[PDB]
């Protein structure tokens, strides 16, 4: 039970399931993106999106963190913490 | 080789001196040699002792 | 502008290790550290723990068990031969037996 | 109880309800479409005062809420097996060896493995050598009388370290 | 016997005349020696008992207590050094020859023919455990553990001494067999009360009982390792010891005057297994178990069957191995952290992951694992005491339940879950812990085997 | 490119002392077994005859096992 996870597989799959989601576009869809600046989307449907995260993933993040996301690349990196991602 | 240490053969000498005077003593003790009803033979065959 | 004392910071704690990462139980001496273990070992179970197993794994009859086995064969085994019930009651001979009066 | 204020807020308490009656809702629902309908007929009957420009109603219609919740929550809420009341709860803590050790090994097995020692040896030196100045110097620097925060700054001054960093750094990778 | 008490003499001027780095080995080579010398004695046979001199005997209750004894010396030994091996070596010659002096006065308590002579070498017993517990006590209450120590002892052990003379200038001399023999039955007068109530409780401060129990914890928590082992193993039992040989005289009124002490026994037994469930302070957690264990041998001992007074003899030298490997371990997580409490040091099933093992053996010997020697002991003493009334089962069994729960709450508390990680100074395991704990287990194990040798005089 | 660092707490000591304990036990555990094999297969026990007329024994010649 150990598939080796990769910076550009996780990349990919938060993308995936972010250009998945109903609301925003495929063209402005960065990674440097904001929750709140340009996406322009609210705190509401973004803690439904941390929902997504927790639920494709298979872990829980804390309410300490979910307030302070708000973008994909940061996203990134906190899965990158919670799971030490080097082979 | 004694004389190269004699603090390590105390307690054997010790020991083989306390066995020895248990021996005298119990020999000093030496009533009811075989006055019992119930361990009692005559001196056989050769010299006169059943324990020492 | 007082202390009470005048003596060491104390302690200094020695790792025994980190000067001899080979070492044995008790301080850096480290020749009689090894002595220690040899000695500790085959005249603490190389002449006690299995000598001391042979000695006590037999020896006579301890509280005279099996002379007690054979000796009850055999007065068992005449009581049948002679009818007389086996193990007979009143073990004390009634006859050399003087109950006081009223 | 959090570490970095003294309180939550208004926002983040309605919030943590939201994700908390969403979560029982999953450990109520199977087959996720009926599921789905229920979650957004939630996430309407949150629509309906959402822009009340009052605020003791707003907590009040909270409280309400709260009644509401833990009246109709779950016996076995759908805790996931990484979390804490979970399945796991640090399942593989069999391994989770501190890194104090490992330099208390007989030279024999440092000369088994003699580069991965090389390079902790000078990641330990790389750790005193920046230990004293910098790092006590940006903590007995900053602050108030009173520290009154549990964050802490960067090395954001010119080079090395972040401070109090070895703990944060060095820990078990939690899959071993 | 003097064949034993002359080397034990003789090993005294050897630390002396012996050198730095030269007492050890002389002294720790030569007990084992003498242990080899006592466990030739093992010759004890049928009719009675065996004599060593005009003024030696050894009963069969005395030979695995006095092999228990040499035993335990050279363990001991070996384990009192690294809290005192950085002090001065004339302070540490004297703590040697103070535990040789100790031994001596042991050997001459358990090989007692006269009870007086017996009462002399007890108080004999005494004075060197004091000295060693007060020198290195190692803690700041030292001195209120030695004083409560030594006026609970002799001022219990006091009348003691008195109604042993009045025995003396009643009944002709005190011979065991002399004292058998001639036993005539004593009727219920209340000076015969008294009497068997003087002794009784001397015997009663010395177990402990559960009214007299505070003598012991301080006397175990600010004490060596090596006064510990000595204090809990070969003073409990030999108190033990002295209640089982003198309980021959006065049985025509021990039933009628043993209803309270009895009783006082057996809810003592469970207030003080629950009294170690919740303790800091995990020295002390054996120190209860003990007097949890000398509760029920002396339950075992006012009941007096020969099925209760093989199961009290076994029971005593199983608890009396088991409290001793355990203060030796609990030594060993002291010697790993300052602390002495139970919740600080913690994990320990990663690091150390045979130490690990140590404790688990110890603590299913303190379960009374089924094999081992005292769930022998508690099991005849269970077995005699539902002869002896069909309703105290309840207390023996609650008993066993709760040493289970705080027997298993000192394994999984302190080496079990977590490591605190702000430890970072412990250091593998030394190999001399390691052969202590060898010393400690193997023996068990082998009687486990054979345990035909450690059943009492009734065998 | 694919394996990586186990941290173990030590090896050394403990099985430099668990070796040391099979080998000092092992070193007159073996010679005594191949000794008193060698005498339950050549010395005797003992047999099971009774008292001869006029004649006394030792307080040895009373027992099976000839090393007891
Ligand atoms: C299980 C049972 C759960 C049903 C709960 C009962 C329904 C009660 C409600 O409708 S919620 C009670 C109070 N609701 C509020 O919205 C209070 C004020 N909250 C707000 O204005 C928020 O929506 C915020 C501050 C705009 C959140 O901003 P984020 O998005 O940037």
């Amino acid at each position: 039970d150990a598939p080796p996870l990769t910076l550009e597989g996780i990349k990919d799959r938060v993308l995936y399931v972010l250009k998945l989601y109903d609301k925003i576009d495929p063209e402005k869809l960065s990674v440097n993106s904001h929750f709140m600046k340009d996406l322009g989307l609210d705190s509401l449907d973004q803690v439904e999106i941390i929902m997504a995260m927790e639920d494709e993933f298979g872990f829980e993040i804390p309410d300490i963190d979910a307030e302070k996301l708000m973008c994909p690349q940061e996203i990134v990196d906190y899965i990158a913490d919670k799971k030490d991602v080097y082979e | 080789v004694v004389r190269d240490h004699w603090i390590h053969v105390l307690v054997p000498v010790g020991f083989v001196f306390g066995y020895y005077l248990d021996r005298k003593n119990d020999e000093k003790l030496a009533a009811f040699r075989n006055k019992s009803l119930l361990y009692k033979r005559e001196l056989k065959p050769n010299e006169e002792v059943t324990w020492k | 502008p007082t202390l009470r004392w005048q003596e060491d910071p104390e302690p200094e704690d020695e790792n025994l290790y980190e000067k001899n990462p080979d070492s044995h139980g008790y301080d850096k001496d480290p020749a009689v550290d090894v002595w220690n273990m040899r000695v500790v070992f085959f005249f603490g179970f190389s002449i006690v723990l299995v000598l001391g197993s042979t000695f006590v794994a037999y020896l006579p009859d301890y509280r005279m068990q099996e002379w007690a086995r054979r000796e009850a064969e055999r007065l068992v085994k005449y009581r049948e031969a002679h009818g007389l019930p086996l193990m007979e009651s009143n073990c004390f001979d009634p006859s050399k037996i003087q109950l006081p009066e009223d | 109880f959090l570490p970095s204020a003294a309180y939550l807020t208004h926002q983040q308490k309605v919030l943590q309800l939201y994700k908390r009656a969403l979560r029982h809702l999953e450990s109520r629902c199977v087959h996720r479409d009926k599921y789905r309908y229920f979650a957004c007929l939630l996430r309407a009957r949150f629509d309906e005062h959402k822009n009340e420009k009052d605020m003791v109603k707003a907590t009040q219609l909270l409280r309400e809420a709260e009644k509401e919740f833990w009246h109709g929550q779950h016996p076995q809420p759908y805790i996931f097996p990484e979390s804490p009341g979970g399945t796991s709860y640090e399942r593989y803590e069999c391994y989770k060896v501190p890194e104090w050790c490992l330099d208390d090994w007989h030279p024999s097995e440092k000369a088994m493995y003699p580069d991965y020692f090389a390079k902790r040896e000078q990641w330990k030196k790389l750790r005193r050598e920046s230990w004293e100045r910098e790092v006590k110097q940006l903590q007995e620097e900053t602050p108030v009388g009173g520290p009154r925060t549990e964050a802490l700054p960067p090395a954001r001054k010119q080079g090395d370290l972040p401070p109090l960093w070895w703990h944060i750094v060095t820990r078990p990778r939690e899959r071993p | 016997m003097l064949k034993y008490i002359i080397p034990t003499m003789m090993l005294m001027p050897l630390t002396w005349l012996s050198k730095n780095s030269m007492i050890w080995i002389n002294t720790t080579l030569h007990s084992l020696l003498i242990s080899l010398t006592s466990l030739l004695l093992l010759n004890q046979f049928g009719d009675n008992s065996l004599n060593f001199s005009l003024t030696f005997f050894s009963d069969s209750l005395s030979t695995p207590l006095l092999i228990l004894t040499m035993w335990l010396l050279p363990l001991m030994l070996m384990a009192s050094q690294h809290h005192l091996s950085k002090e001065n070596l004339a302070r540490k010659k004297l703590f040697i020859s103070m535990l040789i002096l100790l031994q001596l006065f042991l050997i001459m308590t358990f090989t007692a023919t006269e009870l007086i002579f017996f009462y002399i070498m007890f108080e004999a017993t005494l004075v060197p455990t004091l000295i060693i517990i007060t020198r290195w006590g190692n803690q700041t209450e030292r001195l209120n553990a030695g004083l409560y120590f030594l006026f609970y002892t002799l001022a219990g052990s006091l009348p003691l001494l008195v109604a042993l003379i009045y025995i003396q200038n009643t009944m002709g001399s005190l011979n065991f067999l002399i004292l058998q023999y001639w036993v005539q039955p004593m009727p219920n007068s209340w000076s015969n009360t008294f009497m068997w109530l003087a002794c009784m409780m001397a015997f009663m401060v010395k177990m402990p009982l559960y009214g007299l129990h505070l003598w012991l914890p301080k006397a175990h928590v600010e004490a060596p390792i090596a006064g510990s082992m000595v204090l809990a193993a070969i003073l409990l039992k030999l108190g033990g010891y002295g209640m089982m040989r003198i309980t021959l005289l006065l049985n025509p009124i021990t039933d009628f005057m043993a209803y309270p002490f009895i009783m006082l026994s057996l809810w003592g037994m469970i207030m003080t297994s629950s009294i170690c469930l919740r303790q800091t302070d995990l020295k002390s957690l054996i120190a209860y178990s003990s007097v949890s264990h000398m509760a029920l041998v002396i339950v075992a001992i006012l009941i007096q069957t020969p099925w209760s007074y093989m199961g009290a003899t076994a029971l005593m030298i199983a608890h009396g191995l088991t409290s001793s490997m355990l203060f030796c371990l609990a030594n060993s997580n002291y010697e790993r952290v300052h602390s002495r409490t139970m919740i600080l040091a913690r994990g320990l099933q990663t690091l150390l992951p045979l130490m690990a093992a140590w404790w688990l053996l110890a603590s299913l010997t303190n379960l009374a694992l089924p094999p081992s020697i005292n769930l022998i002991g508690e099991l005849f003493v269970v077995m005699s005491t539902f002869s002896w009334s069909n309703i105290t089962i309840i207390l023996m069994g609650l008993n066993m339940v709760i040493t289970a729960l705080y027997s298993l709450y000192m394994l999984i508390t302190t080496q079990r879950g977590k490591h605190t990680h702000h430890i970072n100074n412990i250091l593998p395991s030394f190999t001399r812990e390691n052969a202590l704990m060898s010393l400690h287990m193997l023996p068990l194990l082998l009687l486990s085997l054979n345990p035909k040798i450690i059943l009492g005089p009734l065998y | 490119g694919k394996r990586l660092f186990i941290i173990k707490p030590s090896g050394f000591y403990d099985k430099r002392f668990l070796k040391l304990l099979r080998f000092y036990i092992l070193l007159t555990g073996i010679p005594v077994v191949i000794g008193i094999t060698l005498i339950n297969v050549f010395i005797g026990e003992a047999e099971l005859a009774e008292i001869p007329e006029g004649y006394v024994p030792e307080h040895w010649e009373y027992f099976k096992h000839p090393i007891s």
